[PDB]
């Protein structure tokens, strides 16, 4: 009976109407969260072995969910998890744009 | 470039001979943003514990939701069996062509 | 052969590369039977290596007869198709630690990544719901700063997983909602899993009139269909 | 051109009257509240549980099962032309002198041959034409039986028909009409 | 000369055929557990008769996976099968 | 042979259609149109005397059908004439009256792009090719499928009817065909021995003999008892 | 690789259960050529059409490729000839409209006996085309509809 509490807090009246919902789509979400939780943790498992642990932390878990389906969970390891890189290319490559640069002003 | 004959061998060596010419520059910009990605995501799951597995562990995460997946057959199997377990239904037996009740079908609709 | 003009432009470091490749470069698999057999089997972690052996002899981790019944008991989880509910904490646990030991992970899982499951079904079940909801209906007192009641139907439910086709795990799920989802009016959903049949038209046969009492196989799905 | 005739079946019943007075191949029995999986001669008997309630859909749809593909050629019973006979016995109803005995079968699908050929690759190491080969030449010789033989096209020949049998459209009053449902 | 060049390149470039590293099978969790549940019982049913072992493990009785602690991340692996 | 030419299409005509009767031909674009041609130069206008309005407008005798929102790559006329089954990439089939130039019913049960509709034989159900390595099984008064045919490698290129409407023949891209069981819905026959993607099959009005056509340009013949 | 795949095919058999005799004929089943059939797209001499039962198909009642060999109402078999000299204004056109008449009226009264309701329906349906040419004899027959009213 959760999915109903579920679609209830989504689905509020709030002045502008109740939508509920029906048997088949609720066999349907239920089959859809069924293999979402496998698809979770499968590659959390794979994660946390690639960590060279044995335990499976919660870390693996909000790492997957950033990464992947960017659902954003708020603070339970997200510290660690948030990894700050800058993205910035290398000296060949600033080398090689400043060399397409070059061109590009010598053509004209 | 050496990538747009080498896309031209590529091509030519499973029969392909004639294509247009900006077919190898969007493999090239596919490639980039493909290797791009996994790279990117690969060095995010270096710096979480770079190697081979690493980049398996970057292709494996968006496999899951791009191409095609891999020995689809079985799944295919048990979906077919689960819809061939119904019976036909009773059929017209006036030679023709039967259409669907009137509020199935694309005619009592409005604009 | 006929591609001078094109094979020859290639640098040599490039061509002494490209006359030396073959087939025999991997350890793979490619028969796609092979992969489907082992993505269906259960596999239970066993071990050879001595100083894994001594590292998970020195955390009290057991032998493979624990983690086979591990096995075991999170595939005999009630998976929540068949209890029309959202799981709880133990189904997760249990679940997750058939799965981690399907994999390999031969620890402990944690008892608060049980709760971040609960929050991403949370959020990923409000997210596909919220993006059917908003589409039956123009809810004109939301999306703005200054009719009735609506049940969501399985069409629905087809008909936004493609107008909003990326909020999907694109698993088995999302193939059986695009394939099985809808039903024609000869469907005869309200049902038993088995009243659809032809013999269930055509009259239950009665009882004990032969002294062998040997009977027919139309009798015995008759006799199925009580249950 | 063929040299014998032949006599090969294809259905369910003719398969079960061809191999009635033979040894059954399954013994299934239905207790009161409890039932019980034996072998024809430590096995099991179950409470009413949801594997049982999903084996007993087929068996009122008479296929066998694609998970027990393996285990069956692990357990040495007996296939008759790739069915196997499923004895049932109620014993509920049972008669004084022995308890009410069904026997029905239970046909192969596409599902039981993959299954098999997956169980084939465990020790076999076989490539995927190997496998569409072996598919082909036992679909070739387990599969007689085909209906390929034309009958008259009613609408080349419509000359020589009733003007009814067919179902055009007509055109009514300022509109037009098909038939539906 | 370009000729053998050119035809060896050709050769090198006819052998080479790539496979992917990580391909996820298309599959399900409820006809996984269904199939395990349908083996499991038909499987604690009937015996074995075998030559000298049978398959399985503890609360198996059935194909049983022998995947490794390490070498998780492997293609291929053993399974059990009744040997005489 | 009578050799009918179609000029200014510039590379943007698929697969195209005759009626029987050859009255109507049928050409899939792809910019979405179905194009309806009558090949004796008649009006194409169904007048039916009352003849209300609207000579104002150009009728080139040739019909367009606008419902697609994809590219139409197959479409099939029934053995009746007076209905068109259009199948496209925008993942529906589409019925199409012959009479009055509109669209009747969508046809839903595929999430990737068609490739090959068919009626039956006698005009009861139709058959589907399609991206997903299943055909369908269709019935023109139900708007979701009857039967799936799943049991190929590759993506479904083809599809044909026994003669008598009793079994499917599929022919896909991984060098096979297959005939399906119509009520049981599994595969009945493999034919191995191609080198190619199969793309046009067909059977002989005999029966005894199928031949398809790959795209190494060689055809082939087998026979459906012997398989071989 | 191919006598290895026979051999996987023999141990196939014998352990899906098919006897050696069985598993031989089938065999042999199996490699002959499918024989001829001489109704191949049913001539319209000994060809029937099929059945309007509304039922779907069956593949089943159904013997083998393999081996050798292979009620019609009375309205579709009067409308044949019906059409068939209909389809003519040539110089044998009256004779056939002489001998319409009393193949209609005694298929008319050999289908009373059988069934009513086919025979109000190819009574009505071949009615006013001869009404001028035989009278009030049609209108005397508007009230035979069993086998007590002839």
């Amino acid at each position: 009976r959760k999915l109903r509490e579920l679609v209830k807090t989504v689905g509020i009246d709030e002045g502008d109407g109740e939508t509920v919902i029906d048997g088949d789509v609720e066999e349907l979400l239920l089959d859809l969260a069924d293999d979402f939780v496998t698809n979770v943790t499968a590659f959390s498992c794979r994660l946390a072995k690639h960590r060279k642990s044995d335990n499976l932390e919660a870390r693996d878990i909000q790492l997957h969910l950033e990464r992947n389906w960017n659902i954003r969970i708020p603070g339970y390891s997200a510290d660690e998890i948030r990894s700050t890189r800058k993205w910035n290319p290398s000296q060949n490559y600033n080398q090689k744009l400043q060399s397409i640069t070059s061109d590009k002003v010598a053509a004209a | 470039p050496r990538d747009v004959r080498l896309l031209h061998l590529l091509l030519a060596s499973q029969s392909i001979h004639q294509y247009e010419d900006q077919v190898p520059l969007q493999l090239m910009d596919f490639a980039h943003r493909y290797t791009q990605g996994v790279l990117k995501d690969a060095l995010v799951y270096n710096d979480y514990a770079l190697g081979v597995e690493d980049i398996r562990l970057a292709i494996a995460a968006r496999t899951q939701y791009q191409f095609k997946p891999t020995a689809p057959k079985e799944l295919m199997l048990q979906l077919a069996a689960e819809r061939n377990k119904k019976a036909l239904p009773q059929v017209m037996g006036t030679w023709g062509v039967r259409l669907p009740p009137e509020k199935y079908c694309l005619t009592a609709k409005e604009w | 052969y006929k591609k001078i003009v094109m094979s020859l432009p290639l640098n040599d470091r490039n061509r002494l590369k490209m006359i030396t490749k073959e087939a025999g470069k991997r350890g793979f698999i490619f028969c796609s039977v092979f992969q489907a057999r082992l993505n269906n089997i259960p596999k239970i972690p066993i071990v050879t290596n001595p100083e894994s052996l001594k590292r998970v002899k020195s955390n009290n981790l057991k032998t493979p007869l624990e983690w086979s019944q591990d096995i075991m008991n999170g595939f005999n989880v009630p998976l929540a198709s068949e209890s029309h509910s959202l799981p709880d904490t133990d189904s997760f646990y249990l679940r997750m630690v058939g799965i981690a030991r399907e994999h390999g992970l031969v620890g402990t899982v944690d008892a608060r990544c049980v709760e971040l499951i609960s929050l991403a079904l949370d959020q990923y079940l409000k997210n596909i719901i919220e993006f059917t909801i908003d589409t039956v209906r123009y809810r004109r007192k939301k999306y703005s700063d200054y009719s009735g009641l609506y049940k969501s139907v399985s069409e629905m439910a087809a008909d936004k997983r493609d107008a909003k086709i990326k909020q999907l795990d694109d698993d088995k799920n999302e193939d059986e909602c695009a394939d099985e989802a809808k039903s024609i009016n000869n469907g005869n959903n309200s049902s038993k899993d088995d009243i659809g049949d032809i013999s269930m038209s055509s009259a239950v046969n009665e009882e004990l009139h032969e002294n062998r009492t040997i009977s027919l196989t139309n009798e015995d799905i008759y006799d199925s269909l009580s249950i | 051109r063929p040299k014998r005739l032949y006599n090969f079946v294809e259905d369910a019943d003719s398969i079960l009257k061809k191999y009635e007075q033979y040894l059954h191949s399954f013994e299934f029995h239905i207790y009161e509240n409890n039932y019980k999986i034996c072998a024809p001669a430590g096995l099991i008997l179950t409470k009413n549980n949801e594997t049982l309630k999903e084996f007993l859909e087929y068996v009122a749809r008479g296929r066998i099962p694609d998970a027990i593909m393996e285990v069956l050629r692990d357990c040495n019973i007996q296939f008759y032309e790739g069915n196997l006979i499923l004895q049932v016995y109620d014993h509920t109803n049972t008669v004084d002198v022995r308890p009410r005995v069904y026997r029905t079968l239970l046909k192969p699908n596409d599902l039981t041959t993959y299954y098999d050929m997956m169980s084939y690759a465990d020790n076999a190491r076989f490539s995927d034409s190997i496998y569409q080969q072996f598919e082909s030449e036992i679909l070739t010789l387990t599969k007689r039986n085909l209906s390929l033989s034309v009958p008259l096209n009613p609408y080349e020949h419509r000359d020589m028909l009733e003007e009814t049998a067919f179902s055009e459209p007509h055109w009514d009053s300022e509109k037009k009409s098909f038939i539906h449902e | 000369t370009p000729e053998e060049e050119t035809t060896q390149v050709l050769n090198g470039v006819s052998r080479s055929f790539p496979l992917p590293l990580e391909s996820t099978v298309l599959s399900s969790v409820r006809y996984r557990t269904k199939y395990f549940r349908m083996r499991e019982m038909f499987a604690s049913s009937f015996s074995v008769k075998p030559g000298y072992t049978s398959p399985g493990y503890g609360a198996i009785h059935s194909r049983v996976g022998c995947l490794d602690l390490d070498r998780t991340t492997d293609y291929k692996f053993r399974v059990r099968t009744p040997q005489p | 042979v009578c050799m009918y030419t179609f000029q200014n299409t510039n590379k943007d005509m698929s697969c195209l259609d005759f009626s029987d009767d050859c009255r109507i031909a049928a050409a899939g674009f792809q910019d979405s149109y179905i194009k309806i041609w009558s090949l004796d130069g008649s009006s194409l206008n169904n007048p039916n005397i009352a003849l209300n309005n609207n000579d104002k407008d150009e009728d080139p005798t040739c019909k367009t059908l606008v419902g697609h929102s994809g590219t139409v790559y197959s479409t099939s006329f029934s053995p009746d004439n007076k209905y068109l089954l259009s199948g496209s990439e925008d993942k529906t089939v589409r019925l199409w009256s012959m009479d009055t130039h509109t669209a009747l019913v969508s046809y839903k049960g595929h999430n990737h792009p068609v490739w090959d509709v068919s009626f039956s034989p006698l005009g009861h159900y139709f058959a589907t090719a399609s991206h997903d390595q299943t055909a369908r099984l269709w019935s023109c008064d139900h708007i979701y499928p009857l039967r799936i045919f799943a049991g190929h490698l590759n993506d479904v290129d083809c599809v044909s009817f026994h003669p008598n409407g009793c079994y499917v023949f599929t022919g896909s891209s991984d060098k096979t065909c297959r005939m399906w069981d119509v009520s049981t819905g599994d595969s009945v026959r493999l034919f191995l021995g191609h080198t190619a993607p199969v793309i046009s099959i067909a059977v002989c009005p005999d029966g005894r003999w199928l031949s398809t056509g790959s795209e190494d340009g060689i055809i082939n013949v087998w026979d459906i008892g012997t398989g071989k | 690789s191919a006598s290895d795949l026979n051999r996987i095919v023999l141990e196939y058999l014998n352990k899906k259960g098919y006897h050696r005799t069985e598993a031989m004929l089938r065999a042999e089943s199996g490699r002959t050529l499918t024989p001829q059939n001489k109704q191949s797209p049913a001539n319209t001499k000994t060809g029937k059409f099929p059945e309007q039962s509304s039922i779907p198909p069956n593949p089943g009642k159904t013997a083998k490729p393999i081996s050798n060999p292979t009620p019609e109402n009375y309205i579709r078999a009067y409308s044949m000839l019906k059409n068939w000299v209909d389809s003519s204004l040539e110089i044998y056109k009256p004779e056939l409209s002489y001998i319409m008449y009393p193949i209609f009226i005694y298929l008319f009264l050999n289908l009373v006996a059988k069934n009513p309701v086919y025979a109000r329906r190819f009574f009505d349906r071949f009615s006013p085309d001869f009404k001028d040419f035989h009278g009030s004899e049609i209108n005397r027959l508007f009230s035979v509809n069993s086998i007590d009213h002839i």
